[PDB]
């Protein structure tokens, strides 16, 4: 529809804010980000 | 000029084709076999005894 | 085994089903004229253009009903 | 006068076409069929 | 697009243009072929084929 | 049953008044004044003229035969004459076919006794027809 | 170098067959190059007489082709199947008999789905030949 | 001035049209043609009998059998095939002669 | 368009020349007067 | 008027009533084909393409051709 | 198997050669929208958005020469086959789709993921993306199916009605001389009315179906066009 | 129904492919 | 049935038959004839275009190990569902 | 036991069922024109535009009926 | 005892029943376009936008019919 | 007596009856989008939220249709 402008480096939220199937995969669970498809979709 | 001559010849050719198609050309594979071909095989091997 | 059966009266059944296709055709025509009246009440000066469009709608709906009726009469004579 | 054709019009009315300004208008108010 | 051309006012004027002359000839053929079929296919001496029950298209397509 | 008759009469009267042929209107007025029938008078005049023109037709036939036989007709042959002759040929063919059908008094040729279609004649639904 | 890619490389003179070509163009232009001959996507012209001439001609030649090339196959099949199952058997009949058979086929065509069904369904008790007549 | 449609000859314009104007469409069309001739270019004898004839298959002369007979006769004569070979018959020539004398 | 000269003018072409020729004003006046008379008679 | 779906074109008036009223009609200058010209029947006096060839004659010609087409085989049947 | 046959356009090809040896203006087009994609001025597209005009015009001419003239009795629609129409629509649709895909711009497909960030990505947005990707192919299939079915149904109905009219006209016209003549005249008038109505309906439907056939393709093209604003 | 058939689909489609690849350029020019 | 028969091409002229084996072999002979000459090295894109895809497809056919039976492509009768032979 | 039975008349029944689809199509078309009238009496200046859309709607809606009708023919001629 | 019957002609009934589903699709499309015509007469300036959404609905409403249509073939050719 | 009859062609009828369920899903989607068009004209400033809600409703209706298709396919195969 309309033109798409890529976000700036400062406009991209941090990875820790993203949520997985059950909950955020923060520290001690970072390596589970690779396996969680929903977390990757949200990211 | 070029297109006029080309279309004149094309018109004559199409006229001949139309007459032949709709008044002379028989339909293939007739039930009685009095008109049209029944089909035949092509590209059959020749002079290749080792093939069989 | 290889049994085979032909039934005669079945063409009465299918024909009847096709007649049901005229239920929504009937209705539909109804609906058009319904709306037409309201339109002629809302804009009474447009009593002819609206009539023409209603006739067009009836003609198309009647064509559909006629498509169905062809089957209904054809199965009844098969 | 002869029976020959003129500038083709495509069956269009030049008084209401999208390029009507390209067709000159005469005294009677009828836009020409040609440039 | 049906924009214009010669249009006969009535039957008698179809002979005022060669194209409409051909048209009225064709219309004569079209409408006159039906009476001919009435006479030919409703004739007294027309007889159904005695062997009409030997074969029919209905058994062939079935 | 009466309104329809009045409407038809009125329509025909309007159409009769509409025509702008001086001779037709004059004849209609004269016959209306005298109370006679114009159409029947026209028919009688036509038949009288044709009765008096029979030998004119014969003379014209012989003159036309001489014109054709002498070759003068083909000397001035044009495309219009070709069109007329094609019309003439078509009428001749159709008349020949109709004559054959009437002569044998049957649309189709009659069936011979040795033909296998005789069964069809025997199994007629209505022998009267 | 062998053949030119440009249409400007003429193969004939400008005056070659000028007369016949001009007659052909006169035939084309007289009715078509007119203001009222405005076509719809080049397929439907505006001149009435083009319809009046071309619809009958198209129907005529299509009908001739159908009658003499397409339906003839069905007619011949009916004749062969109903009168021996072989062409020689049909040729054993006379022209009049073949005429009768072909006209009955025409009757069947005109009835189609609305004619009587006794033309192909043998009523019980009928004395005419059945399907196993030639078998 | 130069224009492709007015100055080039028809084959040249055809190549230009389908190479610099509609190349993808030409590619897809060629793809579809190859597919059709790879998977939709065969018809069995039974299929021909069911649907291959305008008025129906004329069993009373069986043109398919005649066509195949001509095909096989041509192949045998041209390729010098010995149809009496044991592989075709499944038996030795002497056994074939014995069978001929028997029947 | 000399090659068309032999074809002449058909009835429709003659009508168009008559209505849109130098006598166009007279034809327009006559036609409009006749139509007005017929409309008055109809009413 | 109409003949089936074919409608006769009508020229739009270009003169105003004031200018039109000042026009003097002189039918003596008109061609013999168009005298007493009627928009509802402009071709009443138009000449026939072929003298003596009526529309009914052509219609009948077509009817006869149809009869020939349907009846020729009844008189001159041919074998398969 | 190689079948040699010919199309039913040879006379029309002859007429085209005769009547188009000289130039003529075209002012009426069945699908005019292929020529006017942009309606707001100062908008322009870097994509070749007018590439479809030539194919559109040729397709309209071809389909019109076949479908419109098929109303004449015994005229044959030579291409009337389901899979052949599938091939035609496949060519056009997939060619344009591959033109957009060869562009190698993945952001062009961002709009396939329907919805906003509020909607759950896996259970809502991704299933909508699946459905939309399915819907593109379904649009292709529906286009070709709709073109095939209209012709088939219309001509079947015409054939059946013509057969009925022939039957009653030939085998029941004698009632004009009988005492039940009024019934036959009523039926005959009804048949004439039905004849005219069917022919008008088919004439309108053929053109409308060509319009929609071209509109589907142009809609495919328009779904992926992006317009820049002149400054 | 031949419209639903495939036993000679390739030869049948050759008509469309010839129209597209050979006749369209002529109509174009 | 009869109405359905009206939707067939009306200008069928000739039908030719050819076995897949025969014309495939003839095509291979043509390809070998044109790709044989020394002035077309095997590493040229033209030669690989001619040969590699065909080799790959034939290899895929040879490697095939299917648990089901694929009926012969060119049987005399392929209309009977209950007879793959 | 194991019997391969082939009934012939069933193709009528199915055919009739397909015609029932038209009951919707017809009705749907009517609805369009209904609203069309209510839309022309609410903003007549757009009548022509509205008409066009209606025709588009009719052509899309009718399309569906055809599908059903096709099936009927397929079963009625088989 | 155990008797196994294989009726061949029953797929016609299932095909017709599947085709019946197209009535709802046709009715839905008619409703969409009727509402579109009403809406455009109320907010003409946004007509174009509305049209797009309408088409979207058609794209999301015709697809369902295809599935039904699909089943028909899967039973009509089997 | 006792008869254990197994008819092989009854799953087509069940599949068609299940497919009929889509006539409601299609009509529901049509109603959703018709109301969406009516609402956007009423309050165009909220087009995105209305579009999102309509998409949600379509997803739910499509889930129902998926359940119906699951039953249809299960009967068709099993
Ligand atoms: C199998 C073999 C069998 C063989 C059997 C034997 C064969 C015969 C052998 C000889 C026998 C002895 C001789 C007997 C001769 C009798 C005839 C005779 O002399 O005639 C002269 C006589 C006039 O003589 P006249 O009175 O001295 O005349 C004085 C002037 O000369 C007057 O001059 P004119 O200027 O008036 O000239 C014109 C005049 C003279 O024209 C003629 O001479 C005509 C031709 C004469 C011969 C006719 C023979 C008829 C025999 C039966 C039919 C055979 C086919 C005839 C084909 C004719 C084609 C034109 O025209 C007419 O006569 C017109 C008649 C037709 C009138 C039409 C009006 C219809 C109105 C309907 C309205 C309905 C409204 C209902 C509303 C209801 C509301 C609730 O005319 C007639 O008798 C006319 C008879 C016409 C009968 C037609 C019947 C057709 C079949 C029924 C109709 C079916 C279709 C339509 C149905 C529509 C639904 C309702
Ligand atoms: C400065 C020199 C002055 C000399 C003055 C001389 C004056 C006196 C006259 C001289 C004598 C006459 C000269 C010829 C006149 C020709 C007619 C004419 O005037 O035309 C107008 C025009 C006059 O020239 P121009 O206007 O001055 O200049 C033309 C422009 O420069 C460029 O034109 P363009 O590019 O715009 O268009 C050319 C062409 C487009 O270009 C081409 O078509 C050329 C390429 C075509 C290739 C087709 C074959 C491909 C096969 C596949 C590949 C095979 C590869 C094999 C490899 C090796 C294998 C070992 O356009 C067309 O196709 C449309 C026109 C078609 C004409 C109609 C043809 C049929 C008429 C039938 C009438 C009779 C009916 C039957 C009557 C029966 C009665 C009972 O001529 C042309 O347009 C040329 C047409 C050429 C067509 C060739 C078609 C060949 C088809 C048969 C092939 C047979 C192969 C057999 C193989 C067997 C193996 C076993
Ligand atoms: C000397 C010529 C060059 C020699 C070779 C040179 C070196 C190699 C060149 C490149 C080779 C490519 C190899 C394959 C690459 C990948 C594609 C693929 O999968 O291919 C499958 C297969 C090749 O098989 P393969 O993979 O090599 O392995 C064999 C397998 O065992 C087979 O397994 P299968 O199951 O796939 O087998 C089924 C069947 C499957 O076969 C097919 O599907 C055949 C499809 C043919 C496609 C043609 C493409 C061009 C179309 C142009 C537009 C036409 C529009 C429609 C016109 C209709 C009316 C004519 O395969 C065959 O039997 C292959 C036979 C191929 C014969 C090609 C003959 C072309 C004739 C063109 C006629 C044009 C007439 C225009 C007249 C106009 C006049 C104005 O088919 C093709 O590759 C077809 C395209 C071949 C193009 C060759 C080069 C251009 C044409 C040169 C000859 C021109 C003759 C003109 C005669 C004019 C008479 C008037
Ligand atoms: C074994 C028996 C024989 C058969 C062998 C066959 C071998 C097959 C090999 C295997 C092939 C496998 C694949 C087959 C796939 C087929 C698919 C198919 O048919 O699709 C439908 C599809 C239908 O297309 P369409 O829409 O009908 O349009 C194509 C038309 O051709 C019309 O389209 P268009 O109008 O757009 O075309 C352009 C047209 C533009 O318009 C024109 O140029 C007008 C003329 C049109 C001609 C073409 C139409 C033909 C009409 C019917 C036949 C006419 C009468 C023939 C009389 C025969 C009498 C026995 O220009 C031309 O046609 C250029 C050629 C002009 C020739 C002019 C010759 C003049 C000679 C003058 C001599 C004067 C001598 C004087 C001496 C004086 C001495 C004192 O067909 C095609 O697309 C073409 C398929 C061709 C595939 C290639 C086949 C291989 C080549 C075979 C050549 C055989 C030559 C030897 C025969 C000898 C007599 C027995
Ligand atoms: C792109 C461009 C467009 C233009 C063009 O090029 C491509 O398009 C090309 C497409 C061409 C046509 C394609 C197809 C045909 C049919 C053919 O018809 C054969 C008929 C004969 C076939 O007989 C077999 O002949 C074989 C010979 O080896 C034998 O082996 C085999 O045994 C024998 O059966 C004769 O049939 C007999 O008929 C009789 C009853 O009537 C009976 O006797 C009997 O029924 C039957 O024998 C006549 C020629 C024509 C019109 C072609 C003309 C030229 C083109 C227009 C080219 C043209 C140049
Ligand atoms: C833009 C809109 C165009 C609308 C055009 C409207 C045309 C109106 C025609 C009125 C009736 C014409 C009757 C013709 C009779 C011919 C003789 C005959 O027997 O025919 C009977 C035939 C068939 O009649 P039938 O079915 O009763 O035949 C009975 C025959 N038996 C019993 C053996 C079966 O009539 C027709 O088929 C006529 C249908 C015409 C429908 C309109 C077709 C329009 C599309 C083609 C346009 C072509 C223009 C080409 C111009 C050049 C292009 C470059
Ligand atoms: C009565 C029954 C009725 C059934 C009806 C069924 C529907 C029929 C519909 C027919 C009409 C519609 C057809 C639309 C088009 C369909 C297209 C399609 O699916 O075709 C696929 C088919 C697949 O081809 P294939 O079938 O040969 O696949 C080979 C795969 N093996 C070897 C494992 C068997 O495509 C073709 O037929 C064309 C192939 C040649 C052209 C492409 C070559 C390049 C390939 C690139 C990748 C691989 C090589 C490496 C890269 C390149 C290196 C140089
Ligand atoms: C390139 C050939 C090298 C070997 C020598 C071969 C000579 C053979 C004898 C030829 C005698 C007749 C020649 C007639 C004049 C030919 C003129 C010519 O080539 O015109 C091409 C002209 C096309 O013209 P345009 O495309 O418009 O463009 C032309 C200008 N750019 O083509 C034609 O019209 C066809 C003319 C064909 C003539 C004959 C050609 C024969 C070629 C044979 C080569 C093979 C070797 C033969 C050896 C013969 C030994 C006895």
């Amino acid at each position: 529809g309309e033109l798409f402008v890529r976000p700036k480096l400062e406009e991209i939220p941090p990875a820790d804010q993203c949520r997985g199937f059950f909950g955020p995969l923060n520290d001690s669970l970072k390596f589970l980000r690779l396996l969680d498809i929903k977390w990757m979709m949200n990211r | 000029e070029i297109q006029s001559r080309k279309k004149y010849f094309q018109t004559l050719g199409y006229l001949v084709a139309f007459i032949y198609l709709y008044f002379l050309m028989p339909k293939e594979k007739s039930f009685s076999g009095l008109s049209g071909p029944d089909g035949h095989w092509i590209m059959l091997p020749k002079g290749r005894p080792e093939l069989f | 085994s290889t049994v085979a059966i032909s039934v005669q009266g079945l063409h009465y059944v299918g024909t009847g089903l096709a007649a049901i296709a005229l239920a929504g055709v009937g209705l539909g025509i109804g609906t058009i004229f319904g709306n037409l009246l309201v339109a002629c009440a809302r804009q009474p000066n447009l009593t002819k253009m609206l009539f023409n469009y209603a006739i067009l709608g009836f003609a198309l709906t009647e064509a559909i009903g006629l498509f169905a009726l062809m089957l209904a009469f054809l199965m009844l004579f098969s | 006068v002869g029976n020959g054709p003129t500038f083709s019009t495509g069956g269009e009315c030049m008084n209401t076409c999208d390029i009507q300004n390209a067709f000159p208008m005469n005294d009677r108010g009828v836009r020409s069929s040609s440039p | 697009m049906l924009l214009g051309g010669f249009v006969p006012r009535r039957f008698s004027q179809f002979n005022r243009d060669p194209c409409w002359m051909f048209f009225i000839f064709s219309v004569g053929f079209w409408l006159g072929e039906y009476p001919a079929m009435m006479i030919k296919y409703n004739a007294r001496d027309l007889v159904y084929d005695p062997h009409r029950y030997v074969w029919s298209h209905h058994d062939d397509h079935h | 049953l009466c309104n329809a008759a009045s409407k038809v009469q009125a329509r025909s009267a309007k159409k009769l008044a509409a025509l702008t042929d001086a001779g037709i209107q004059k004849t209609i007025s004269e016959h209306n004044a005298n109370g006679t029938d114009a159409a029947v008078s026209s028919t009688k005049r036509y038949l009288a003229e044709q009765r008096q023109l029979f030998h004119y037709r014969v003379v014209r036939f012989f003159d036309e035969c001489h014109y054709i036989i002498s070759g003068e007709y083909f000397a001035q042959y044009t495309k219009v004459n070709l069109i007329w002759d094609l019309r003439f040929l078509t009428k001749l063919v159709v008349l020949f076919l109709i004559g054959t059908v009437l002569g044998r008094q049957s649309i189709f040729p009659p069936i011979d006794p040795d033909s296998p279609l005789v069964e069809a004649l025997v199994t007629k639904v209505n022998p009267n027809y | 170098v062998l053949f030119s890619t440009y249409r400007s490389s003429r193969l004939v003179s400008k005056e070659f067959l000028h007369g016949p070509v001009m007659r052909f163009r006169a035939l084309g232009e007289y009715y078509f190059q007119r203001a009222w001959n405005g076509t719809l996507n080049w397929a439907l012209p505006g001149e009435y007489r083009l319809y009046a001439v071309m619809i009958p001609f198209i129907y005529f030649y299509h009908r001739w082709h159908n009658d003499h090339t397409l339906d003839r196959d069905h007619v011949e099949k009916a004749m062969i199947m109903r009168w021996g199952g072989t062409l020689e058997d049909v040729r054993k009949l006379s022209a009049k008999d073949q005429l009768r058979v072909r006209c009955f086929t025409d009757i069947e065509k005109l009835y189609s789905a609305y004619g009587p069904k006794d033309t192909y369904l043998q009523p019980p008790g009928d004395t005419l030949p059945g399907k196993d007549f030639y078998r | 001035v130069y224009t492709r449609w007015k100055c080039d000859r028809l084959p040249v314009f055809q190549l230009k049209l389908f190479t610099q104007e509609y190349p993808m469409h030409a590619a897809v069309g060629i793809f579809t043609i190859i597919f059709l001739w790879k998977h939709m270019s065969h018809c069995s004898e039974e299929t021909e009998r069911k649907y291959g004839w305008w008025a129906g298959y004329p069993y009373w002369r069986d043109p398919i059998a005649r066509r195949n007979e001509t095909k096989y006769k041509q192949m045998i004569i041209n390729n010098d095939v010995d149809i009496t070979h044991p592989k075709w018959t499944g038996c030795s020539v002497e056994q074939l002669e014995e069978l001929s004398r028997v029947v | 368009y000399d090659h068309l000269a032999s074809w002449g003018k058909d009835a429709f072409l003659r009508r168009l020349e008559f209505e849109n020729g130098p006598l166009r004003d007279q034809v327009e006046a006559h036609t409009q007067r006749l139509l007005a008379e017929r409309a008055a008679i109809a009413k | 008027y109409n003949m089936l779906v074919f409608r006769d074109p009508k020229r739009r008036p270009q003169l105003s009533e004031e200018e039109r009223a000042k026009v003097v009609v002189n039918q003596a200058e008109w061609p013999e084909e168009f005298k007493d010209f009627d928009p509802d029947d402009p071709y009443k006096n138009s000449p026939e393409i072929i003298k003596g060839m009526s529309s009914w004659n052509l219609f009948l010609w077509g009817v006869e051709c149809a009869f020939i087409y349907q009846f020729y085989e009844l008189v001159f049947p041919k074998s398969i | 198997m190689f079948l040699f046959f010919f199309c039913d356009l040879f006379w029309l090809r002859l007429l085209l050669c005769m009547y188009y040896c000289v130039w003529s203006r075209l002012c009426f087009i069945v699908y005019f929208n292929c020529l006017m994609l942009i309606f707001d001025f100062l908008l322009f597209c870097l994509f070749d958005l007018y590439l479809f005009v030539g194919l559109c015009l040729f397709l309209l001419l071809w389909f019109m020469l076949f479908n419109l003239y098929s109303l004449i009795l015994y005229y044959c629609i030579t291409y009337l086959n389901l899979y052949l129409l599938f091939c035609i629509v496949f060519l056009l649709y997939i060619a344009f789709l591959f033109l957009f895909c060869f562009l190698c711009d993945f952001f062009l497909f961002n709009n396939l993921l329907v919805g906003d960030s509020f909607m759950d990505v896996f259970f809502i947005r991704f299933l909508l993306c699946f459905l939309e990707c399915f819907s593109l192919l379904c649009r292709c299939l529906s286009t070709f199916l709709r073109l095939f079915c209209n012709l088939l149904s219309s001509h079947f109905l015409l054939l059946m009605f013509f057969d009925f009219f022939y039957f009653i006209f030939v085998f029941f016209f004698y009632g004009v001389f009988c005492y039940w003549f009024i019934l036959f005249i009523f039926v005959f008038c009804f048949c004439l009315l039905f004849y005219v109505f069917l022919y008008l309906l088919d004439l309108f439907a053929a053109i409308l179906q060509l319009f929609i056939f071209c509109n589907m393709i142009l809609q495919l093209i328009m779904d992926f066009l992006l317009f820049l604003l002149f400054v | 129904l031949e419209p639903m058939s495939t036993w000679y689909l390739a030869s049948w489609a050759m008509v469309w492919y010839y129209a597209f690849f050979f006749w369209m350029p002529m109509v174009w020019t | 049935s009869n109405p359905a028969d009206h939707f067939r091409p009306n200008l069928k002229a000739l039908t030719l038959y050819a076995e897949r084996q025969h014309y495939v072999d003839r095509w291979l002979h043509v390809k070998e004839r044109w790709l044989a000459p020394w002035y077309l090295p095997w590493w040229s894109p033209l030669f690989q275009l001619g040969t590699w895809y065909s080799q790959r497809s034939r290899n895929l056919f040879l490697v095939e190990n299917h648990l089901s039976y694929r009926p012969y492509k060119f049987r005399r009768n392929d209309e009977d569902r209950n007879n793959p032979y």
